[PDB]
């Protein structure tokens, strides 16, 4: 046990040992970016692959060309925190070494005349943060992996839903990574046709003529030949035994049936069969036949032989006739009929047809047609069947060679055609398009590589154009490359792509799920309107790869999925899952990763399968699955086993206790809504958990984890300093590990990100131990909500439907109080009239509103501000404004007039109250800094100097401690050394050479220390004091951060982990709440009626288990309170941890007295229990735990009404539930508008709370009003509330005058529509 | 003026490895900084009102 785990050991109710621990959750991102960004000698992945695919490039004439040598990544300008502060992208320079080599025109081609080496800048490459995120424009973003179709050839059918009859049409479709798409389909007339990028159908023969195939060659490829001869003036047929198995049969020794089995008479074997002449009449020729004397073609290929043809070939002297084979079941005439319907007769007639169907309405020429067909499929530049695509094609068509090729060839097309005809004939099956072996995962690295290749090509066109000019003596490689296109491509992908999504940062679980999400949408993917039932469905190959539960509930159902717990991506992008090998009947611990294709043949057992002590199966017949179907199979036939019970579900589904007792519909809701939880002030562990929380907390990166072991030298709420152990020190290292903790940083969803130390100074820590807890983390465990006392009963209709009744106590102790940090920006710009200034001299504002402002006009830090308060004072120059004559008289009477500038200042939004916790001022270079700017500037320098000095002090302390140990290897007295003053050590004079040399070495080391510290300080000072690159026309920016404590209130949405959501209806007083015999009131009263209909029974089991766990907690609390002996504490803890026949062996005897006391102290507030999914705690264990805690085994207590004191007639289920506060707050959902802004064109109210807009009265609302008959209300909504400008103004005036009447007019939208219809040359008018 | 500014900006970006700041471009282009900024702001193409 690790120290952090040893502090609080969670009781495990699981029964099945775990062989493979869950891997790092964010591998799918880090591995992909490492593939993209690291240098690979084989040049198959990442930047090297793009460079080698693009370079070398050649001038069209051939004078010179540019070559690629190597690439490197420079040092980032800023760090991640700095990039977030300023608002820049965290990236590294791309510096690529290239050779411009110029040949000699006079010399033979290939002679090197001159070479030029130079390094060129190719743009900035965004970097992946250690947690798998990107910092783009100061924002954390996540790039979602994509599920697409692998390149290659797929065979499909229409399932008999196109033609009038059944007639299931068959098609074959080849799609490359890049290039054109090729389709070979069947028609209702059984002739195979071709499409090239989905255009009008053409006969198939063209695609072979172009490959140089004559008709006879085509029938040779697509047909089997049967031969006939003239032997002894008789017809002779080349008998094959398999073919025969309606006429008279020759070979009189073994005559078969005549015009009325086969194997018995074919056992002997003969070769001579005689056939009637009619047997040739209905059969087609196969070889073109020429007569020397005539010089003409007697019979052509694909022509039906007739009696007259028999006569011609009899007189011509030809005796051997080879003809085609045609059946109705096994072989077909499809190719012959397609040749018959073909109109092209030669290669050129084929390319002209391809050119007409390529470019309709264009004169066809031979050279253009040849170039077009070469570029369509046989050109490397425009066609690239990738390595995955080539493997899929080779596996589909059964080809073994040409693994490196990426361009099609004759063999490929002829094999695709052969497989299509075979699948028609009956041998072969179509492909499952939703099969996970046919779908590929494309991650961040692949997409970045593709976009970088696009940028390279866009640069490369211009490079090739320039090189052809010829004047190249004074040029350099850096004068040929423009980095702007490549930069534009990479920022396009990283900032504007659909799959580059804004980070979800409510809690660690949201981040982890976002990083492990796969989308079928995006570029090269699906569309919501074009997605059907089949793609949204749960396939049998999703087992262990995609979670069947976690998916958005809405239009995106089934199109966005989550990675499974143990899922992985192979080198080709196909999802694979681990399995345990079964060898010689034993279930080994060796693990093999299997993909969808490999999984089908083997039969795989389940983690639920019983096992013996020897390691083999116990039940003779075990439940397994093979080829996608489940069933019962013998023990000896079993090849593989599942590694864990949570293999099929995602992390969020793995965090739901008692998941096996919940319906999948509610499990979906629970998994989705665990990601919307908001961190609270105090993080509380889940009493009933699954044992997964530690993995999520550690792998999310929100916590501070120890890089090396040692003892905690120093602890403070913002800094943890660890003295590294001696065994884990790099030679010549300081020995200090410093962890600076994030304190109150705004998240992407305006939620607090705070790290709280969980260590004490002097305690030992090891590698992987949690030093500080991030948001929603408790001692290294994920803590999304709070443990609430729950009573399942109706209470006076306040829990009607899904409503929740909450006690006031929950509000008092702030169990669901959250901190929200909000950013407010004031931008002082430059206008035509003048430059806007940030000053406190705000016209028409008294000193009451200027109290919180400083001299520079910026609010102080720590000021309590409410709605409407001024944060930053800004005045904008204004031009001359005309005054109405009444206003002129008013100014004449009272002479006050001060309107040189107008008040456009940043103010606190309404209904927002908080404190100012940070103010940041950005000033353009060349603009004077106001006093507040220099105040923050000097504060930043003071902070940086103090912290740099602190790190220097600790590292020097550690280094001098190591040096002291090295000296103590010999041993002297340090009192004599301390007698001389520390600086005076440099003033010592030594005459012996041995001591003098050491003195010089020490002086040099001191100088080097000074130099390195100086360089660090100069770098930081330059970074801090430099100007900010702002938007053109912008002079200053001021950013203010507001912290709001939001408390629970009616309208807030609270939910559990079982899909049980609700809205708080009442904050009940404590006296009114139900209470038990000991006077303890409940905290939340839930409606029981929700449970039976929604089949979420896991919540009841969680309630009972939480009751038992809390009861054990009170037992430990009492046993500590009475200062009872430690031995009985140990006995009680051992009894608790030995409950049930579990896999957990916790020995309290091996724990020290201090460790036992700490464990008991962490267990006072309840005993955490782990119930793994599908390996959870049975009812018997729950009842035993309840019996241990001196609680009823039924889990139901006697509750008394607080209002009356009378006991409820029936026992009520009371326990503890883990409840969450979702990010759906009534504070952010109220909105009301009387009159506000209006649209520019439609003159209608804006939309949204941010715009202070109005609600939409849609078509159905108008329908309802018409059904009621409220004509005047409908007219009010249409005219005087939306777009009748004069009408709405007079309506407001009438309401102010207390008249309550309206003069409706014409809506502006109708006038706009009339103007549009007039603009279309259509006269629309109104008559009287 | 905009085209020559773009050409010099690309040359400087290739030469030092980062976007050239307005003072540096002004020194290279033999014009005051204010003129360079005036050229910079007025080189924009108005956005569409149907951008998703």
């Amino acid at each position: 046990y690790s120290y952090t785990e040893k502090k609080r050991i969670r009781k495990d109710f699981g029964t099945r040992p775990q062989v493979l621990d869950i891997p790092y959750l964010l591998s799918i991102q880090l591995d992909s970016f490492e593939k993209f960004i690291e240098q690979d000698p084989e040049g198959q992945y990442g930047l090297e692959a793009a460079f080698r695919s693009v370079f070398p490039i050649q001038s069209y004439n051939g004078n010179s060309e540019l070559q690629y040598v190597s690439y490197r990544l420079g040092e980032p300008v800023f760090d991640v925190k700095e990039c977030q502060i300023r608002g820049v992208t965290y990236s590294k320079p791309l510096r690529v070494k290239l050779r411009l080599v110029i040949f000699d025109k006079d010399a033979p081609a290939g002679t090197v005349k001159d070479i030029k080496e130079q390094e060129v800048y190719m743009g900035e490459i965004p970097l992946m943060t250690e947690n798998g995120t990107f910092v783009i424009n100061g924002t954390e973003r996540v790039i979602v992996s994509q599920l697409h179709r692998s390149p290659g050839v797929f065979f499909d059918s229409d399932k008999g839903k196109t033609h009038s009859s059944g007639k299931v049409l068959y098609n074959a479709r080849i799609i490359p990574y890049r290039g054109s798409w090729l389709d070979f389909e069947f028609d209702p007339k059984d002739n195979l046709y071709v499409r090239i990028d989905r255009r009008r159908k053409l006969p198939a023969s063209i695609i072979l003529r172009v490959l140089g195939k004559t008709s006879a060659e085509i029938l040779d490829i697509f047909f089997e030949k049967v031969n006939f001869e003239v032997k002894d003036q008789t017809l002779m047929m080349e008998l094959v035994p398999e073919r025969l198995r309606t006429f008279d049969i020759e070979a009189d020794g073994k005559v078969y049936v005549e015009k009325g089995h086969i194997r018995q008479l074919e056992k002997d074997g003969v070769n001579f069969i005689e056939v009637p002449v009619e047997y040739i009449v209905g059969k087609v020729s196969a070889k073109d036949y020429v007569n020397e004397a005539t010089g003409e073609l007697i019979i052509t290929a694909n022509q039906e032989i007739s009696l007259e043809a028999l006569a011609n070939l009899s007189q011509a002297g030809y005796k051997k006739l080879e003809v085609l084979f045609t059946n109705d079941l096994d072989h077909g005439p499809f190719m012959s009929e397609t040749l018959r319907v073909d109109s092209t007769t030669d290669r050129i007639s084929a390319l002209v047809e391809i050119y007409r169907m390529m470019r309709p309405g264009e004169p066809p020429t031979k050279e253009a047609a040849e170039s077009l067909f070469e570029s369509l499929f046989f050109s490397a530049e425009r066609y690239d069947l990738s390595t995955v695509g080539r493997m899929k094609f080779n596996s589909s068509i059964g080809r073994e060679d040409a693994e490196e090729q990426g361009t099609l060839d004759e063999v490929d097309i002829i094999e695709v055609m052969k497989k299509l005809i075979s699948i028609r004939n009956g041998k072969g099956e179509v492909d499952d398009i939703d099969h996970l072996g046919n779908r590929r995962i494309r991650s961040v690295g692949e997409m970045a590589e593709n976009q970088f290749r696009v940028g390279l090509v866009r640069v490369e066109r211009a490079v090739k154009e320039r090189l052809s000019l010829g004047d190249l003596d004074n040029v350099m490689p850096q004068d040929l490359i423009n980095a702007k296109p490549i930069s534009a491509a990479v920022k396009e992908f990283f900032g504007s792509s659909q799959l580059s999504q804004f980070m979800d940062q409510n809690n660690p679980l949201s981040e982890v799920t976002h990083k492990r999400r796969i989308s079928a949408l995006g570029p090269g993917g699906l569309t919501r309107e074009r997605a059907g039932f089949e793609v949204r469905d749960v396939h049998v190959t999703h087992y262990g790869r995609l979670c069947p539960i976690e998916t958005p509930e809405g239009p995106n159902i089934g199109l966005i999925n989550s990675l499974s717990a143990f899922a992985r991506c192979n080198e080709y992008g196909f999802l694979e899952t681990p399995y345990r090998r079964v060898v010689n009947g034993v279930v080994t611990d060796e693990v093999d990763y299997l993909s969808a294709i490999e999984e089908g043949q083997f039969v795989i057992a389940q983690a639920n399968a019983k096992l013996t002590e020897e390691g083999g199966f116990a039940d003779e017949l075990v439940t397994a699955r093979q080829k996608g179907e489940s069933g019962l199979h013998p023990r000896e036939h079993v090849d593989y086993m599942d590694v864990a019970t949570n293999q099929v579900v995602s992390i969020a589904a793995s965090l739901i206790p008692f998941l096996e007792h919940d319906d999948a519909n509610r499990a979906l809701m629970g998994a989705n809504m665990q990601r919307q939880a908001v961190p609270t002030l105090r993080s509380e562990k889940p009493l009933v958990g699954t044992g997964i929380e530690r993995n999520v907390a550690v792998d999310s990166g929100v916590t501070a984890v120890a890089k090396r072991g040692g003892v905690i030298q120093s602890v403070d709420a913002s800094r943890i300093v660890v003295k590294v152990n001696e065994e884990e020190l790099i030679p010549g290292e300081a020995g200090i590990d410093i962890y600076n903790l994030t304190k109150y940083t705004r998240s992407n969803q305006n939620t607090c990100i705070n790290q709280r130390p969980c260590v004490m100074p002097g305690e030992p820590v090891a590698r992987g131990d949690v030093l500080a807890d991030g948001p929603s983390t408790d001692l290294g465990e994920l803590a999304l909500g709070q443990n609430m006392r729950i009573a399942f009963m109706p209470w006076n209709g306040y829990n009607f439907e899904d409503s929740i009744l909450v006690s006031e106590r929950v509000v008092q102790d702030d169990r669901f109080t959250t901190i929200h940090i909000q950013e407010l920006s004031c931008v002082a710009r430059d206008t035509k009239l003048g430059a806007e200034e940030i000053t406190a001299d705000i016209p028409n504002v008294g000193e009451a509103a200027l109290s919180k402002l400083d001299e520079s006009g910026i609010v102080y830090i720590g000021a309590e501000v409410k709605g409407g308060d001024i944060l930053v004072g800004k005045v904008t120059p204004k031009g001359e404004t005309q005054l109405t004559p009444e206003e002129k008289l008013l100014r004449a009477i009272f002479g006050e007039k001060a309107s040189d500038v107008k008040d456009t200042s940043l103010r606190v939004p309404n209904s927002v109250a908080g404190t100012v916790i940070d103010v940041q001022v950005f000033t353009r270079d060349g603009v004077e800094k106001d006093k507040r700017a220099l105040e923050i500037e000097q504060m930043q320098l003071k902070e940086a100097k103090k912290d740099l000095t602190e790190e220097f002090q600790i590292l020097e302390g550690g280094l001098l401690a190591r040096v002291r140990s090295v000296l103590l290897a010999g041993g002297y007295t340090e009192a004599k050394l301390s007698s001389i003053e520390r600086k005076k050590w440099l003033e010592q004079t030594l005459e012996n050479e041995e001591l003098q040399n050491q003195l010089e070495q020490l002086a040099e080391q001191y100088d080097e220390l000074k130099a390195d510290f100086d360089k660090k300080f100069e770098a930081k000072r330059r970074k801090i004091t430099q100007g900010d690159d702002l938007a053109p026309g912008v002079l200053k920016i001021v950013k203010v951060y507001l912290a709001v404590k939001r408390r629970i209130q009616p309208g807030d949405k609270m939910a559990g982990r079982h899909g049980n959501k609700g809205v708080i209806s009442k904050i009940n007083p404590v006296e009114d709440m139900p209470y038990d015999e000991n006077g303890q009131p409940v905290d939340i009263v839930l409606n029981p009626l929700g449970v039976p209909s929604r089949m979420n029974i896991g919540q009841i089991l969680e309630v009972h288990l939480g009751l038992a766990a809390k009861g054990i907690g009170d037992k430990i609390n009492q046993m500590i309170k009475e200062q009872q002996e430690l031995a009985k504490l140990r006995e009680f803890l051992q009894k608790v941890y030995d409950l049930g026949d579990t896999r957990q062996r916790v020995d309290i005897s091996e724990l020290s007295d201090e460790d036992v006391r700490t464990l008991a102290h962490n267990l006072r507030a309840g005993l955490p229990v782990a119930t793994p999914v599908f390996d959870g705690a049975p009812e018997s264990s729950i009842k035993a735990m309840l019996e241990l805690a001196d609680l009823p085994a039924s889990g139901q207590l006697t509750l008394f009404d607080g209002r009356t004191g009378d006991a409820f007639e029936r026992p009520v289920t009371v326990g503890y539930m883990y409840m969450l506060k979702l990010n759906h707050l009534v504070d952010d959902k109220m909105h009301a508008r009387s009159t506000g802004s209006y649209s520019l064109v439609t003159q209608q109210p804006l939309g949204g709370k941010a715009q202070f807009g109005g609600q939409r009265f849609g078509e159905m609302e108008v329908w309802a009003l018409e059904a009621y008959g409220a004509a005047y209300t409908l007219q009010e909504m249409l005219t005087v509330k939306s777009d009748d400008v004069n009408g709405r103004t007079k309506m407001y005036k009438n309401i102010v005058d207390g008249n309550h009447a309206m003069e409706p007019g014409m809506p502006e939208s109708f006038n706009v529509l009339l103007k549009e219809i007039r603009s279309l040359g259509i006269n629309i008018e109104l008559e009287d | 003026t905009i085209n020559k500014l773009n050409r010099i900006s690309r040359q400087m970006l290739q030469e030092m490895g980062r976007e050239p700041l307005p003072e540096e471009l002004a020194e290279r282009m033999q014009m005051p900084e204010d003129k360079i900024r005036k050229v910079l702001k007025i080189a924009k193409e108005p956005i569409s009102m149907e951008t998703p």
